């Protein structure tokens, strides 16, 4: 038994519809493999200031027979900076038909994100303490557990197939890979972190020169960009050609010229010999007043996000901690088999 | 954009 998603190419990143509750209240929620709580947006939410936060759907506690108040408060803070705020509760969880009983969700009350998000990763990074560090709930059994536990699926994994940059549709499949849709084999690569899903990245190969880094990167589906250290970003920008400007009082973002010359590729090699390669369109963001941010950005944590994951196929295995990976082959021709 | 809990 897998479970496939389609997952929607909203442009920042990619969501899909779940439903929740006894009458299957129909959410458009963010598919987030970098977190790990599933939240919904309440009816009667207050979004942040200039947030849209209820035009993907909203869920209505008091409409489902079946919801339970757990009386926690939760609380969930993003590395963009946005949060989100509400209480703990347990309802029936509907994706692409099956259900999953008793699952535990946050009823989020106020969020400066568009949408609800359904975090997919280790339940040891459930968000669960306290803004004093202090654990307020216990760790629990986040949707893919469930999935597991309910025997919906024989193994907590997923294959993410975020599909093509133009393509409207992409798929995640829950405990089930699609064997049509890579090129050579999957390597598995090992897990290198108690709460995150990443990766030993080996180097990175950019015009035709090798940059040796060795340490690990988180494979986020809910990251938009290429998120690298600052030293070993400024190596990569000044072979792109990429130029450092400060954007806020503390942010500071590569920009690149908008028409710069994309026809080669970006290649990154995996600890076990994984190897993935990235046209390098990709490292052109059009931004809305003429300007373009290069694809890659300085951060203290080391994150290839969707930029990245859109070229290849990968199947995350939260049980054996490792996550396999092929260069993407982009076909609608499908052969799953179940994991 | 958006980087998702760190």
């Amino acid at each position: 038994d897998s479970i496939s998603l389609s997952l929607i190419n909203e442009g920042p990143s990619y969501a899909s519809k779940v439903s929740v509750g006894s009458n299957k209240q129909q959410q458009t929620v963010i598919i987030d493999t970098g977190s790990s709580d599933f939240w919904v947006v309440d009816s009667n939410a207050q979004c942040g200031k200039g947030v849209d936060c209820k035009s993907s759907g909203t869920f209505t506690p008091s409409s489902s027979s079946s919801y339970k108040n757990l009386g926690a408060a939760f609380t969930i803070r993003y590395g963009d900076g946005s949060t989100s705020q509400g209480t703990w509760g347990k309802d029936t969880v509907t994706i692409n038909g099956v259900s999953i009983t008793g699952q535990q969700i946050a009823d989020v009350t106020q969020t400066s994100v568009d949408q609800g998000i359904l975090g997919i990763g280790y339940t040891s990074n459930e968000a669960v303490y306290d803004t004093s560090g202090r654990q307020t709930t216990p760790n629990y059994d986040n949707v893919p557990v469930t999935l597991k536990k309910q025997g919906k699926i024989r193994t907590n994994a997923y294959s993410l197939y975020l599909n093509s940059p133009s393509a409207e549709t992409g798929t995640i499949i829950f405990g089930g890979v699609d064997n049509a849709k890579y090129s050579g084999k999957l390597v598995a690569e090992q897990v290198t972190s108690s709460q995150a899903l990443t990766i030993s990245l080996a180097s990175v190969n950019l015009k035709g020169s090798s940059f040796s880094f060795g340490d690990g990167a988180l494979l986020d589906s809910g990251t938009t960009l290429t998120y690298f250290p600052s030293d070993f970003a400024a190596q990569l920008a000044d072979k792109a050609g990429a130029r450092l400007v400060q954007v806020a009082r503390d942010q500071y973002l590569y920009f690149i010229d908008c028409n710069t010359d994309t026809s080669g590729t970006t290649v990154f090699n995996f600890g076990n010999g994984a190897k993935i390669t990235v046209p390098n369109t990709e490292y052109v963001y059009q931004n809305g007043d003429g300007t373009c941010l290069w694809g890659i950005q300085p951060s203290d944590d080391t994150i290839l996000g969707d930029n990245f994951l859109r070229h290849a196929y990968l199947l995350y295995n939260l049980d054996a901690n490792t996550i396999s990976i092929a260069q993407v082959k982009y076909t609608t021709d499908s052969s799953i088999s179940a994991v | 954009x958006v980087v998702x809990a760190x």
